[PDB]
Parts: C-alpha cells; structure tokens; sequence
RNA sequence: CACCAACUUCCUAAACUUAAAUUGGGUUAAUCUAUAACUUUAUAGAUGCAACACUGUUAGUAUGAGUAACAAGAAUUCAAU
C-alpha cells in the first residue's frame, strides 16, 4: 500500500517575514477503503470540484447517491480539524481545491453462470481524497471573447517567418 | 400511446391497483394522516376527494353504504365516515385532502414521498409552506400600487 | 477452479472490539520505574501581595523551617551539598536553558532538563509549531520559596521575576500567539524535582505553580466561536 | 449561497398580492387589445386596390373540433372548426431583407399569460403594445397587400366557396416501430417463425456492405408540420369568429393551425371577391349576418329536403 | 455480436465525462426560517416534518392504549389536550387524548 | 528522431568570432588510479601528454587527480556553463588524446538537431521583397476601376 | 476642479480611520451571544473594535453571509462591516423576516445613496452639480429620492429618455463593481472639513450633531464618494440587482436655487420582480413623491 | 525547340560496389569462481548465459461495462397490530 495523503498534513514551513502575504491554510483528508466503485465516486468526487464548502454540502444533502453521503462524512471531518488543527479561523472561509476517487484492494469471488459455467467477480473498494484550502473559491473562467480570439489570431499571423531561407 | 389516459399503472394488474389504493385509503380514513409515495398518494387522492362526497349523501342512502362497505375494509370506520368526517366537511364544496412532498425516503431505494391527509384533522400542523408578509420590500410596493389604483377610481 | 477465502487477518483493539473479549488483567513481572510522581506534594500557596514588589519573603521561610527545614537536612543527607543559598542560581540555568531547547526543538536535551510531568505539558501542544523563546534580562533575583520531601523525592519551588518574548507560530509561519519582539515581564513559581535515592539523579523541572491573584495572560489573535447545544427534532431550547 | 438561484413570479408574492397581481395582469389585457380595435382609424397604411398575382395574410385559428354538415343534395360532409383567436399582425418584413421575391407579414394568435416567458418575448410584444401571443408564423404578402402591424384579423377575413390550405402540427405518436411508422407488413404469427413478427426485415443488398441514407427505420412518429391543401370554406360565423372546413385538419383539438389562401393551380387567383387587404369590421361599411353559408349547404331551420 | 476491438481510454474518457452523464448541480435548495437547515424550494423541511412525527407517533400510541383493542375507533370526533388543559363548552362529547407534556409552541 | 528530439539554430556564444576568438573550454579534470589496469592509459596521457596540451592552451585550467579510483573520468567545463562528462575506462594514449582535442575545439553548444547550416542578422542588404515590390504605381495612385 | 475635492476629502477619510484604528491598542475579546431563532445559544469572541456583525457570520456559514443585510446588536441596527465594540447579543435581519422594517429603510437609503453617486460623475465637469439632500420617504412611497441643484445654465434644460437611460446604465456599472458600503462614525470637526464646501451639507451635519449628546456624525463611502447617512446601510452594493432611474421633477417654489429630484425604484436579488411587475412599479414611480 | 526528374553519376568528406534456407569469421549484455581493483573495474576460468510472438505457464490489471442480470405486498401505535 501507500498512504502518502496523510503525511501530506504534516509538513512545516519556516515563519514567514512581516513583509509577505498571508499563505493560505492546507487540510489533507481521505477515507481508505469504501464499499463502492471509484468511477461511480467520480462523478460525486467530480461535482464539488472547485465549490465553496457549504456549496458542496448543500449540493451533497439532497443527492440519492451512496457516495454522496459518504463524501459529506469526509467533508465535515474535513472542516473540523482545519479549525481546531490547522489554525483555520472561519468554519465557512474554506473550498475544495482537490477531490478524487482512487482504486482501492479489492476482492475476487465467483459469479455463477447457467450452465456450470463461472466469472470471476470483483468486491470493488475505492478511495477518497480532498484538499481544502482556506479563503473563498476562485473565480469562475470567463469565455474569450470576440475580440480576446481575435487578438490571438492576428499573434498567429504576426509569428510567421519566411520558411527554409536564410 | 397513453394520450388522455387518467390512471397509473399500479401493482399486478387493474384488480392489485384498487386493492392497494383501497388499503392506502382505508389508513388514511383511520389515521387521517398517512406517509406513502407520491405515485401512489397522488392516485389515491382523487378516491379521498370522493369517498367524502358520498359520506355526504347520507347515511340512509343505499349506493353510498354499498361504496363505502366496499372501501373500507374495517368495518369500524364506516361509521366514522358518515358520522365525523362527512359532517366536517359539510360546508366545504372540495378540495377536503391537503397532499404535499417530504424528503426522498432514506431506505436505499430514495423514493419520493408524500404526506397526504384529510383537513381539519386533529393531529399537529404540518409544516407547510408560508407565503411571505406584506411587510417585505416587494410586497410593499405592490401594496403601494394597490392603494393608488383604487383610490383614484 | 478458484483460490481459497482466507480472512486474511491499532488493529487487535478493533479485532477484539468488534468481536468482544475477555481481556483479564495482568500482573507486571517487572514492576514499571518511575523517575518522578504526577503532582506536588504540598502545593504551596503563594502569599497575597507577593507580586507587584517592584528577602521577606525568605524571612518567612525560614520562619516556616519548621514544615520545611527539617526536609532540606534530608536532602542534604543523601547529597549533603544542597545550599539554598546557591540554588536558585542553578534554577534559573535549567529554566532558562530548558525554554530553549524548545526553539531548537531539541526534545532529547529537555528529558535531561525536564522531568516527565513536564515535558508532555511543554511539547504535547507544539507539535507541527515554531515557538520562538528569548530571554531578556531578569527583574530581580530568583529565591527559593518550598522545600518539600516524600522512592524519595524532594521539591523545592522557585520564584522568578523575568522578562521573555514568545512567537508561536502554524506549519505556515503564520502568526498565532505573541508579539514577534515585545518584552513582557512575568512572575511565575517553578516546582523542582529530583530522585534522591538514584546514584544518577540531578534537579528537574517538576511543574509550576499559577496563583489565583495572576493576571489574565494574553489572547490568541484569532477569534473563536463556541457552538452552543446541539438539538435533535425532540428537543427544544431553553 | 453565493450562486445561482432559481425564482419565479409567485415566489416572493404574499397572499393578497397574489390575487392583486393576477387582476392587473388581466386587466392589462384588457385594456390593450381595446386600443387596436380600431385599425382604419389608427393612421392606417395606404389601401392598394387588387391586381392579379397578389398574395394576402392569412390567420392563425384554434382547432374546436369536427361536426356533420349536409347539402342541398343530401350528402353529408364532415367538417372541422377553427376558431380565430386574438390574431394580430405582428411584423412586417419588406422584399429586400427577406430575400424572397415576396415580402413577408408575421402573425400571431391566442393571447397567453406573461408569467413563465423569457424577457426577449415579452420585450417584442410591449413594443407592439399587445399582449404576448401562443405562436408566431409567416405568411407571404405581396406589396398590395401589406398590413401594418397590430391590426387584428377575424374570420370574416375568409368567405363561404373559397379553398384554404391549413398547416399544423400533426400528433404526435412517440417512438414506434416499422408496422406502425411506414406500413410494413412484417412477418407471420405461427409456423415457426422465432422472435420475428413486427421487425424490419433486410435492411439492404449485401453489396453496397452499408446502409443508404433515408432507410425506413424504427423511430419518433407524428409532431411534424404539415399541410392540407384545397379544404373548402363552408360557412363563417361572425360572432363567434368560427370557419368551417371541409373534411380533417392537421393536429389535436385544440392546436393552433395556420390558414391562408389555397395554393393549388385551380384557385390562383380567386381572391378577387375576398378582402383584398383584410376585413375591416372598424370600417363598418356594411353589417354582416351572424352566419355566412355556401350556396349548396343546407342550413338548419330550412324546410326538409325533398328531392322532388 | 461481440467486440472486435478493445476500446481505449481516449474513446472510453469521452463517453464517460460527457456533460449527459455528469451529475446536475441543483439551484433550489434553501433555509428552513424556524430551524435553520437546508431545505428544497418545493419539499417541506426535513426536520421540522421529523418533530411533527414524533409528536405524532406519540398521540397515535396513546390513543392505542385509550382503545385496548382492534376495531375500536370512535364515532365522534378527536381532540387531544396537554397537562394544564381542561375540555371547553365546544369539546364536550368528543374523544380526548391526553399527554403528559406541555403544549408544544408550534401546536396551536 | 527529429520530432522526438528538441532543435536549435546556429548560433555562437558571444560573438566568438568578430572581435577576438576566446577559446570555450575553461576547465579539465582527469581522475586517474595509482595502480588499476583500466586507468592505464589515461596514466600515460599525464606522464606524456598532459604537460603539453597544458601549455597550448594556456586558458584551460586543468586538474590532475590520482586517487583510488574505479574508472578515470574526464570532466569538461565551458565559459555558457555547460559541464561534459567522459568515461575513460579502458582507452589508449591514442585516444584520449584525440578525445581530449575535441573537448577543447567545441564550444559549450549542445550537440542536438540545428535547424539551419547559415545564420545572419543583417540578411537583406537591397531592401527584403514585399508584395508591392515589382508593381509599378498608378497615376494619382487610382485603385483598379476607380473613376475619380 | 472635482477631482481635488475627490482626493482631499478621500485623504481626511483614510486619515481619520488610522486615527481611530491607532487608538485602540492590542487586541481585546468581547462576548457577542447569538440570540437569534436558528443556532442559538453561539457565543463567538471577538477582537474589539476589529471585528464586525460579517466576521461573526462568517463563524456559522456561508448562508448567513449571503442572507444577512443587518444585525441587531442590542437592540440597534448595526451595518455589517462597521467593527463592534462591546460585548453585546446579536441577531441577524434578511428581507424575507416577517418584520423587515429596518432591512427595508437601510435598502432604501443605499439605493438612494448610489443614486447620488451615479449622478454627480455622469455631468460634464464645465457644469457644477450641489447635492443637497437625502429625503427620507416610506418605501410604500413607490421611489426613493436624492435632491439635487445643478447649474443655471441647465436650468431650462430637461433629461430626455436617453438620458434618463444614461444614468441607468452607470447604475447598473456601479452595482457590478460590487463595492462594499464603508462606515465611519466621525467628530463634526472632521465632517465638516470633508464638506465644507457644500453649504447644504454642513447644515444637515450640523442638525445630526445638535441631536446627538456629542457631535458624533455618521460617514458612509463608497469608493471614491463619501456622503451622510441618516442610518446604516446596505453591505455592498451587489446586492442589488435591479435599478432604474426613473423620473425627474423639478421642485416648483425653487425660485432663488433650482432644485431638482431625481427618482428611482430598485430591487435586490434575494426579491426579484417578473418582467412585467417591474415595468408596472417602474411606471408608478415616475410620479411626483411628496415628502412626509 | 527546352524545363522538370531516381545519391544512376559528378561534386565536399568518405566509401571500394546487388529474395534467403544455408555456410565462414569479428565483437558483446548478464552472473558466478581465481587473482586483482574499491562509487562498481581488469586478465583469465566457467554457465539453468539474453524472448514484441509457441490458441505458451503463473500472477496481476484492462476491454466488453458501471452494461446483461439479481431483490423486499400495504398502512400504523412497528419475534407488534
Ligand atoms: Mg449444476
Ligand atoms: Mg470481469
Ligand atoms: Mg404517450
Ligand atoms: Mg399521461
Ligand atoms: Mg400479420
Ligand atoms: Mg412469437
Ligand atoms: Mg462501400
Ligand atoms: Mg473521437
Ligand atoms: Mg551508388
Ligand atoms: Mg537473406
Ligand atoms: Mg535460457
Ligand atoms: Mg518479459
Ligand atoms: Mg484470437
Ligand atoms: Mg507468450
Ligand atoms: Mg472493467
Ligand atoms: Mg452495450
Ligand atoms: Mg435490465
Ligand atoms: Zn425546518
């Protein structure tokens, strides 16, 4: 096995100086061994992606999934220990930077068939990760506009040479 | 093509859909309050709206006790049909069930749910849904437009 | 054809937990060594006023020599060297050099330094933290204040006036507790410990002693919030 | 949340503003469509006499329903009524920008509510000043007959003996299978036959080792647009502004239908007799009798028929 | 028919983050005002129906204990009242439920 | 191999050429063993040959190491900062000599893909064409079909 | 020139928030008790004279930080970024409460207080534009109303619908720049020095003074504009989501200074209004507002 | 009244002249032993001495596929009615 995730929450950087921005807090947290397929957790892992953590809460309460309640188990352990471990200061000031699902070890059973006839089943388990790091969610991507493409075009003319000369 | 047809496809047949709607509504004349899901409250409510309106011919009519022996398999309740619910609802022209959407059913199977109940009960107000105050930023506005509108004609 | 279902078999507490167990209770053959005793054995009680003084406080331990005196010949009778005069000299050296090992962290010098009352009550909440610990000068001398005696330990409390700055740190850096260079004078009791009988034993830091008359110390920067009762649907507040 | 949320126009209303906001909604309706009764006297766009090879407006009607109808001979014809409901000219096009030959006029039918549309919609209508219309269409207008736009249309815009073409949206019949879509005959009940009773049979030839584009397969049937050509017009009802169609129309009752003129080759240009613009009932040159009637119906009321 | 080739993870990544199979992200979830937890627009809150339940459940064993037996149920309405609670001029002659708690402020 | 592999254009590290030629390699150092039939050779490039490759390149310092050693190495250092590296194990007098000659010539460069075999700044002299060259002009400059 | 009386008005602003930043010294905790209906019995503590009703939100979540416009601390409507000062029971006001009286006014006065803004920048800066005034009208009024008195020049000249347009638009600009609404509980000294120039002003400030015991005056900016407040007000200015300017009338007995209101209707996004219910409001207040 | 074009040939540097069963010869990866070397080497002596392919053997993990397929009568006060 490996369990890096862990680790992840006990690095320690030097104090910063007084002329420096604030660095944002880290929280690492994961959930090893869940009864349920990685790539049906992706979906829920996918969604809350880049949320706010009470946006990903609200968004996990009504889903119909079991990983859904599971993922918001995660979260809220998660969100206790930024504010009594991690020096987070608001509950609220917190969003999802990270959420996977990874493979985890599986099981291998016998799936039985019609005509003495087998298949070799899978007890699938999967994994859970996220990181949270303080301070509001990022600001959402903007389409380019008519005149940023534009733009670009004319730098793709501008770039031209003249081709095999001196 | 199911255009214009006006019923569910409920049980294991036609017969299994009265019988279970008649079960659904035989709790919900006992209990006044029942929990079932919202298929399946939605299609026994048009049969609560009705089953009153025959309490409310009377009890010596001859097809109301023929309706409601059939429909309430305890035989209790018909009294309490001809002689509690249907005088309640005497002055009421319709609309005697109130139905409305609870939480998805935490069971594995996330049904949607619905608590379906006859007005006027005894048992605690529901929490329904309130509308706001007139107080409200918007309401007051309007409020304002309504006092201008009739007051100069 | 397949392979077998074996089991497959921190975790013995789970195990048993889940399963449940007889877990009868065992006699240690070895019998476990203890260097010093949790607690003090007269916790003494600072006299009123005894701050804010900008010798009689020894004046009034040489009166109570009578509950106290008669320990320090004990002390002296298994090393026959502990002069109270000298000793709070020493104090200070072990206080002030214990403090800062913890910059360094140094946790093996502090079990030399301290005793094992003291080092989980120095470093349990430091974990993942960079204090930062100096010592400006000392207001006025250090005395002894109580001797007390019991296999055989004998404490004597220390009363210091000095000034320190503190800068606690996260894993960030970031600032948590303190000002990054501000003097700030404090007075404080210091129990010391030693195990007489040991051929190896010195004087360690046992635990400190905080008078009710204390000042409030200072605030974390950050604010807190305390969450009030948590109700289930049954429940209504009052 | 510092998101998205979703609202609507009952959301935030209280209980009494609820019935307030419905009157005045109503209200507004009222007093619009009262403003464009009068169209000849609402500085109306120059009335050019007819000339051979016009095209004018037709209207958008409501499907009621089908009845019987007989004849001075004693057949009987099934007949379909469409109602003339809040038709409006809605925009005028001229021949440049419309890149026909032809101009185009856009009309619209059966006023609905304002509550659940998206801004764009409700912008265009309260710049015509009327209220918002079910469903818009476009008919092809030559430059005489050019209406300005927000002049009601009625029924009377039609007369008994004139061919109509109607265009709607058929019903619609879900996805179906190869039987039922394109009539194909499918394969027998008994003898043998295993699984195989209403399934497409070869798609192709073996050669071509593909399928050719506009096979006939299993797939979504009805909710199409199509059209009825040369349906006779047998009676109008002015008070009630009903049409009276020969034989079926397109669509559930119910459903909006597009009328205007026949196009077919017979009826080229039999708008002569008809109003070539419109039907100004604003004009009021003559009052028309509450029914109109082809000259071989045989109206109710008349002595029976006797084949004598 | 089965497969004559093995689909790579390119194809199959295409198929499986399609927008038509991720999850929708819902914009009608709001605040209970009475108990503060999350609610959607158009369902009743969670947990304010959970208090009125077993509430209920509480009266409807009562009036089993009232009853002592199958085919029991009154012909004359119901009330149910609350220790300091006496019947008034218009509870006469109707089925009473009595519980040992105090008025609940939501039951009116 | 081309797209599998990063290119460059001919170039020079300072303008080697046009004020003064200055010789890249700055640096040699041989690691040698005492007594290890490996580093034979390598042992009679420094009795030989070392002294005098020394004083023809007078701005190449070069470092001699005889140590306990498993294979003699050479190392490389250029004034751009690029380091190379050589195994020795096992070569004639003959050819370390000739390896070490190539070390010195070569400049800090590195050895990949040049795209091109020339390389100017000043590559137009009369002016570099455009399209409006060779078009002769209009009187008052008159698009085609202009009516003025 | 404008933009003088800009900068040195903003420099006494910033000035006068490190004066009394500067005067409390260290950091001191307070006990702010949550006595709303939702999570009660929440006891936060906070940093005096540092922390504000909005840091307390943020402890519970992110819904009240949406939803709360105001707090009652201790009875009194507290803005939401101005810092506390004593332990204190706070409770949080949204516009859906059934009693959002005091939410209602503190919208009202913003939206007010944006109109100002928005007019005084869109004249050319050759004409001078003096505002005079905030009114304090019932929101059942049907608009709220700045008065201004602009330069005689324009004195016969009237907004036409573009321009009435116009000034729409930069409403909507400054509501995207989602500027939060700074306050300040300032001396009359320094008030006074910030509009000295505008006689208008002065008096006002000077009636606030006389009704407090001191002569502590309420100061609000956003962005570069400062004004008085007759109380606090909104957060930020992307609350809104709905504005319009909607009619100007000229005050008729306004011989010796012509002073003209502006008018205008808005709405928030936690209370949104369907097409056709915001043209009708819009339409009703194009109206004359009388003052009561 | 010609141009273009296959290292066919010339040119700078080099090179010395044509499917594949089979045949002659020159080196070499790895590991062990002898004697040395001492950040992984040299000369010898050895060998289970080198795998993109046997519907190869064992194990692991994909694809098909989150697909085919699988399951608990109803209400309530719930080894209950
Ligand atoms: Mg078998
Ligand atoms: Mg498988
Ligand atoms: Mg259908
Ligand atoms: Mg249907
Ligand atoms: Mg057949
Ligand atoms: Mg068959
Ligand atoms: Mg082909
Ligand atoms: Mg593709
Ligand atoms: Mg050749
Ligand atoms: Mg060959
Ligand atoms: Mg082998
Ligand atoms: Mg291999
Ligand atoms: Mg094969
Ligand atoms: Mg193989
Ligand atoms: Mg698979
Ligand atoms: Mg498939
Ligand atoms: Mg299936
Ligand atoms: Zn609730």
């Amino acid at each position: 096995i490996s369990r890096k995730w862990e680790k992840k929450n006990k690095i320690v950087y030097p104090p910063q100086l007084p002329g420096e921005p604030r660095r944002p807090a880290e929280i690492y947290h994961c959930r090893r061994q869940i009864k349920y397929s990685k790539d049906k957790m992706w979906y829920l892992a996918k969604m809350i992606r880049g949320m706010s953590i009470d946006q990903a809460l609200a968004q996990l309460e009504f889903n119909d999934k079991k990983g859904a309640q599971i993922i918001k188990e995660v979260l809220l352990e998660a969100q206790d220990m930024a504010v009594r471990d991690h020096n987070v200061e608001f509950r609220s000031n917190l969003h999802i930077a990270e959420s996977t699902s990874g493979r985890g070890q599986c099981l291998k059973r016998i799936r039985y068939h019609g005509r003495g006839r087998f298949g070799i089943m899978e007890k699938v388990y999967c994994h859970y990760f996220v990181k949270l790091v303080e301070g509001p969610p990022p600001p959402p991507e903007v389409p380019k506009t008519a005149v940023d493409h534009a733009k670009d075009y004319i730098q793709q003319l501008r770039s031209r040479t003249i081709i095999h000369t001196l | 093509i199911s255009h214009g047809r006006v019923y569910r496809r409920l049980g294991l047949g036609p017969e299994s859909r009265i019988h279970l709607l008649r079960n659904l509504l035989t709790g919900l004349v006992r209990h006044e309050r029942i929990e079932a899901t919202w298929a399946r409250a939605d299609e026994m409510r048009g049969y609560a709206e009705k089953l009153i309106d025959y309490g409310k011919l009377g009890d010596t009519n001859e097809r109301a006790m023929r309706m409601a022996d059939f429909w309430l398999t305890e035989k209790d309740l018909i009294p309490k049909l001809f002689k509690v619910l249907a005088p309640r609802f005497q002055g009421q022209n319709g609309n005697y069930t109130r139905m409305l959407q609870i939480p998805n059913r935490k069971e594995q199977d996330r049904a949607k749910m619905a608590v379906i109940e006859y007005k006027g009960n005894y048992l605690p107000p529901l929490p329904l849904p309130h509308r706001d105050s007139n107080l409200t930023l918007l309401n007051q506005l309007l409020l304002g437009l309504q006092q201008d509108l009739h007051h100069n004609q | 054809r397949f392979r077998p279902p074996t089991p497959e078999p921190k975790e013995f507490l789970e195990y048993a937990r889940k399963a449940g167990l007889v877990i009868p209770q065992e006699r240690l053959e070895r019998p476990i060594h203890l260097a010093c005793t949790a607690g003090i054995f007269d916790p003494y009680v600072p006299p009123e006023g005894d701050a804010r003084m900008s010798l009689t406080q020894r004046t009034e331990r040489l009166r109570k020599n009578a509950a106290s005196q008669l320990a320090i010949r004990k002390i002296r009778e298994f090393d026959a060297n502990f002069k109270t005069k000298d000793f709070p000299e020493k104090a200070k050296d072990i206080f002030i050099e214990a403090h800062l090992c913890l910059n360094n962290s140094d946790h093996d010098r502090l079990h030399t330094l301290v005793t094992e009352h003291c080092f989980p009550d120095m470093v349990w909440d430091l974990k993942y933290k960079t204090v930062r610990w100096g010592f400006v000068e000392s207001l006025e001398p250090a005395q002894v204040v109580h001797v007390r005696c019991s296999n055989m330990y004998g404490q004597v409390t220390v009363r210091l006036h000095t000034r320190q700055t503190l800068a606690i740190y996260d894993r960030f850096g970031r600032l948590m507790y303190g000002q990054e260079d501000v003097p700030k004078d404090v007075l404080e009791y210091v129990v010391f410990e030693r195990h007489l009988m040991n051929p190896y034993g010195s004087w360690r830091m046992h635990a400190k002693i905080v008078p009710a008359w204390a000042p409030p110390k200072q605030p974390i920067l950050k604010t807190l919030m305390i969450p009030g009762p948590q109700l289930k649907p049954w429940e209504e507040y009052e | 949340l510092h998101s998205k949320s979703s609202t609507w126009w009952d959301e935030h209303l209280s209980e009494e503003n609820l019935s307030f906001v419905k009157q005045l909604v109503s209200d507004e309706n009222k007093t619009q469509l009262t403003s464009k009764l009068n169209p000849l006297k609402d500085e109306p766009w120059p009335l050019h006499p007819w000339e051979p090879g016009s095209f004018r407006v037709g209207l958008i009607a409501l499907k009621l329903g089908m009845m019987p109808l007989w004849t001075k001979d004693g057949q009987k014809h099934a007949v379909t009524l469409l109602q003339v409901q809040d038709c409006h000219v809605l925009k005028y096009t001229p021949k440049e920008d419309h890149n026909g030959k032809i101009a185009a006029l856009t009309v619209g039918g059966k006023t609905v509510s304002r509550f659940y549309k998206p801004d764009s919609r409700l912008e265009f209508y309260r710049d015509l000043g009327l209220p918002p219309k079910q469903i818009h269409k476009i008919f092809h207008v030559t430059d005489n007959a050019v209406i300005k736009p927000g002049t009601p249309l009625y029924a009377a815009h039609f007369r008994p003996g004139q061919y109509v073409d109607v265009t709607a949206k058929t019903i619609g019949k879900g996805f179906q299978g190869v039987m039922k879509r394109w009539g194909f005959k499918g394969q027998p009940a008994s003898h043998g036959q295993t699984k195989t009773h209403r399934r497409p049979g070869a798609i192709s030839t073996g050669d071509i080792a593909r399928v050719w584009p506009g096979t006939k397969m299993p797939g979504r049937m009805g909710n199409q647009n199509r059209t009825v050509y040369g349906l006779k017009v047998w009676r109008v009802n002015t008070k009630h502004n009903i049409i009276y169609v020969n034989g079926s129309v397109p669509g559930h009752k119910n459903c909006l239908v597009k009328i205007k003129d026949s196009t077919l080759p017979a009826y080229k240009d039999s708008c002569k007799n008809l109003p070539f613009p419109t039907y100004f009932p604003d004009g009021d040159e003559e009052e028309l009798p509450e029914d109109l009637f082809d000259e071989s119906v045989w109206q109710p009321s008349e002595p029976s028929i006797t084949f004598a | 028919a089965a497969p004559k080739n093995r689909r790579t993870i390119e194809v199959n990544r295409c198929r499986r983050r399609n927008p038509q199979k991720l999850i929708k992200i819902k914009n009608n979830i709001d605040i209970c005002p009475e108990c503060g937890h999350l609610k959607q627009k158009h369902v009743l809150c969670g947990y304010c129906y959970e208090k009125v339940r077993q509430e209920t459940t509480k009266i409807r064993q009562q009036i089993g204990a009232q009853e002592g037996g199958p085919f029991r149920a009154p012909s004359v309405e119901t009330m149910v009242l609350y220790t300091g609670e006496k019947p008034s001029e218009k509870d006469q002659g109707k089925r009473i439920v009595e519980r040992n708690i105090k008025r609940p402020s939501w039951f009116t | 191999t081309g797209r599998g592999t990063s290119s460059r254009f001919l170039t020079s590290v300072l303008h080697n050429g046009l004020g003064r030629y200055v010789q890249q390699l700055q640096r040699l150092s041989l690691s040698l063993s005492r007594d290890a039939p490996s580093s034979r050779g390598a042992r009679e490039f420094v009795e030989r040959e070392v002294t005098d490759f020394a004083r023809r390149n007078p701005g190449v310092v070069v470092y001699v190491n005889p140590r306990p050693c498993a294979m003699p190495r050479i190392v490389a250092e250029y004034l751009n900062g690029a380091v190379r590296e050589e195994n020795v194990n096992s070569k004639s007098v003959e050819e370390i000599k000739s390896l070490v000659q190539k070390l010195a010539d070569q400049s800090g460069l590195d050895v990949i893909r040049i795209r091109k075999p020339f390389h100017t700044d000043n590559p137009s002299i009369q002016g570099q064409w455009h399209p409006f060259t060779n078009k002769r002009t209009a009187l008052h400059g008159l698009r085609p079909r202009e009516l003025r | 020139s404008p933009t003088e009386l800009t900068e040195m008005r903003n420099d006494l602003f910033n000035r006068e928030k490190s004066r009394q930043l500067s005067l409390t010294p260290r950091t001191e905790k307070i006990e702010v008790k949550h006595v709303g209906k939702t999570d009660p019995g929440t006891v936060f503590v906070m940093n005096k004279n540092i922390s504000t009703p909005y840091s307390c939100a943020m402890h519970l979540s992110e819904w009240y930080c949406s939803k709360s416009i105001l707090a009652l601390v201790d009875g009194q409507p507290w803005d939401m970024y101005k810092p506390l000062t004593k332990s204190c029971e706070i409770k949080f006001l949204t516009f859906k409460d059934p009693d959002p009286k005091e939410v209602n006014k503190a919208y009202w006065r913003s939206c007010a207080m944006m109109l100002g803004c928005v007019i005084e920048r869109a004249f050319k800066d050759d004409y001078v534009v003096s505002l005079v005034r905030a009114p304090e009208v019932p929101v059942i009024a049907g608009a709220f109303c700045y008065d201004v008195t602009l330069d005689k020049r324009l004195d016969e000249w009237m907004p036409t619908k573009e321009n009435l347009r116009s000034f729409t638009k930069d409403a909507h600009a400054l509501i995207y720049r989602d500027l939060p609404f700074e306050t300040l509980d300032v001396d009359a000294r320094v008030a006074l020095e910030i509009f000295q120039h505008n006689k208008y002003k002065v008096d006002f400030i000077e009636e606030k003074a006389s009704q407090n015991p001191e002569r502590i005056v309420k100061l609000h900016r956003i962005g570069d504009f400062i004004d008085v407040s007759e109380g606090p007000l909104i957060p930020r200015t992307s609350v809104c989501f709905q504005y319009e300017v909607s009619a100007v009338h000229n005050l008729n007995p306004s011989q010796p200074n012509l002073i003209r209101r502006f008018q205008g209707l808005s709405l928030p996004t936690h209370l949104r209004a369907q097409f056709t219910i915001w043209d009708k409001l819009v339409e009703r207040s194009r109206k004359m507002v009388t003052e009561d």
